[PDB]
């Protein structure tokens, strides 16, 4: 399976942008967890936000991005998140990952994606 | 909640020596941690779930050791091809957390 | 001020039984009420003090131990009992006030693939003095050549992992168990119900 | 006018334990010697009066209760004891007078083929209070979705058949049960013995 | 010393419906009790054993239920092809009984 | 594997019949129980009587038919079923069953054989 990432372009400051996270091989299902998280350039990873797949998601969100993010599942094979009021230090790779255990929150990833690279500059 | 750290942060050793890295954390996480390992360029891809499980068609070298607030991941023996960045992930509670994943540790085979 | 009740038995994820979790509870007002909406089908069986009178008593100091384990094992977790998990895992005082709770998370702690993430001792040199904790992973000699690290026969790894069946009853089921722990001391009193 | 015990001890086939029969003995005379001849292999433990002084005494109104369960599930047919039989399919009041007998009847309740007409109840809400029979086959919710009648995962039949295996001890072989519930209460003397 | 009856006499709805049919039995009769069918110029078929089991190729639109006293069976769809006759047998104690099997149930599916 | 019955035609009010079942494929091991059955043309299911094929055969008899009808054992493939005094309401189709549990009973009648009419008339 796979989870390739699309909608990651360079972005001047202060805008929205609107990446996507689409899976092949498999839907959606309730059993797992969906989660996205970031890597700076020359830093280490960084949780940004997770989703639950099922009846009723529990999304979640790291502090340093209590609002700023919104993360929403769209479809059967579909989870998109959107940034806002973007800055310089946003710019990193985004990976889409995909838990293993549903217990509200970011267990074993134990599938990843390609990520994207977001470059915000003037 | 949980703070953890991940020292040090960077190795070199031989190609017949061991490495050990050690992740602590700020409050009590029981047995519920994960080693990951990122090569450059890479999505990184999980080695130790449950801190003592080894990973699906991970070499036999990586042990994990340790429960409670601290953990160690030990390589007995580098190959060269274990040159990467290791990550510990609490995945114990995350309500309200900055970042589950520890700092990263890069690992250089002076072979 | 009231006790955080509410972050220790809603909590999403409990410790595994050989490194139980360990909480202080300290000058709060203890609400026992709530124990009914966050802890279905509990067992509020205990020992050293009337459970219904707890509301007028005022507790020294309160240590809270929580973890999950077996169905069947539950009736282990009791002042000189003897056992698995009696020895290796959690072993209680002679003397032992305070009282265990112990309710079904078959919702909750139960995957389809298999729960493999929730572990307890089963090899040890000597029974567990009360209230110790063992983490040790080193790997256990049960034979006359040393194991030297290695897991072959006769060397085994001293800790195993729960294979909850729902299937089954719920002899075969995970049960959450918080155990708290009062007491009577020097100290004034800090802890009182409502 | 000799009590009726050869029809409850002798009887073909016994109920199934979650489904237990209750007889009503009155108005006749109870003798004891009978009981080696009809059930071999008795075991006479029993509560609130003493056997040897049986015979001179005079009984208010008698219940027999009657069923079939596992050898090794004997122990759990007394007042205080706690178990999948005691709490899902027969609770008996702790303050029980009347006496209980159990006899193994491998040669009777066993098939080669395999028994599967034996049924006991094994999810269950909540503990049965003493004397109540729970008859009813709703699909048992495990999860939290809502079974809507389907017994798929998390989603349990409330009856399973016993399994008997006599290759194995006698823990895994068929006994028959039979609880006699004695009395004495305002009304006078009916049931005396020889 | 044990006797059933079976009721209704006869039944019917369209082909969209469930049927229900009622055996009670004089005294308890625990979990003994099998349900039979019968089509027209054929012997009966068992369908239900021990009153919850189904039986060995039987298509699963048949449930049974109760115990003690009273017991139902109830199909859930019917397809014009269940028309026929329904029975209930005790099983139980056959020493002294007129008849094992209940009154016969005609079931009339109007396509 | 069947039970084909034989030994059915019309008998003058106050005679004797005597039916046979045979067993097909088979033959009347210890394990299981026989039994037999009636049917009236448009009423229920009546049971007769039932005999164990075992060591000591536990012959058992309806209430209605306590000493009119009398069934035994006589092959290793044969049971053989005979009344006496047949009436105007003794018409009806007999079926020879096997039943599953040797319980001293007609237990739950997994096989059944295709019945053989016997008529009453001058």
């Amino acid at each position: 399976q796979s989870l390739e990432e699309s909608g990651g372009d360079l972005v001047k400051p202060g805008a929205s942008l609107t990446l996507t996270c689409t899976a092949s091989g498999f839907s959606f299902s309730s059993g797992y967890d969906m989660c996205w998280v970031r890597q700076a350039p020359g830093k280490g990873l960084e949780w940004i936000a997770c989703i639950g797949t099922g009846s009723s998601g529990n999304i979640y969100y790291a502090s340093w991005a209590k609002g700023r993010f919104t993360i929403s599942k769209t479809s059967s094979t579909t989870v998109t998140l959107q940034m806002t009021s973007l800055t310089a230090a946003d710019t990193a790779t985004y990976f889409c990952a995909r838990d293993d255990a549903d217990y509200a929150g970011p267990d074993y990833f134990n599938l990843w994606g390609p990520g994207t690279l977001v470059t915000v500059s003037s | 909640d949980i703070v953890m750290t991940q020292t040090p942060a960077s190795v070199s050793e031989p190609v017949g020596g061991t490495v050990t890295i050690k992740c602590q954390a700020s409050e009590s996480i029981s047995n519920w941690l994960a080693w990951y390992q990122q090569k450059p360029g890479q999505p990184p891809k999980l080695l130790i779930y449950a801190a003592f499980t080894l990973a699906s068609g991970v070499p036999s070298r990586f042990k994990g050791s340790g429960s409670g607030t601290q953990f160690t991941l030990t390589i007995n023996g580098v190959e060269c091809a274990d040159a990467a960045t290791y990550y510990c992930q609490q995945t114990y509670s995350s309500r309200d957390v900055d970042n589950v994943f520890g700092g990263g540790t890069e690992v250089v085979v002076k072979g | 001020n009231l006790c955080p009740f509410d972050e220790v038995f809603n909590a999403t994820r409990f410790a595994s039984v050989y490194a139980w979790n360990r909480k202080r509870i300290s000058n709060c007002v203890a609400d026992y009420s709530v124990l009914y909406n966050l802890a279905p089908f509990f067992t509020f069986k205990c020992y050293g003090v009337s459970p219904t009178k707890l509301n007028d008593l005022c507790f020294t100091n309160v240590y809270a131990d929580s973890f999950v384990i077996r169905g069947d094992e539950v009736r282990q977790i009791a002042p000189g009992q003897t056992g698995n998990i009696a020895d290796y895992n959690y072993k209680l005082p002679d003397d032992f006030t305070g009282c265990v709770i112990a309710w079904n998370s078959n919702k909750l702690d139960s995957k389809v693939s298999g729960n493999y993430n929730y572990l307890y001792r089963l090899f040890r040199k000597s029974n567990l003095k009360p209230f110790e904790r063992d983490i040790s992973t080193e790997i256990y000699q049960a034979g006359n050549k040393p194991c030297n690290g290695v897991a072959g026969f006769n060397c085994y790894f001293p800790l195993r992992s729960y294979s909850f069946r729902p299937t089954y009853g719920v002899g075969h089921q995970p049960y959450r168990v918080v155990v708290l722990s009062f007491e009577l001391l020097h100290a004034p009193a800090t802890v009182c119900g409502p």
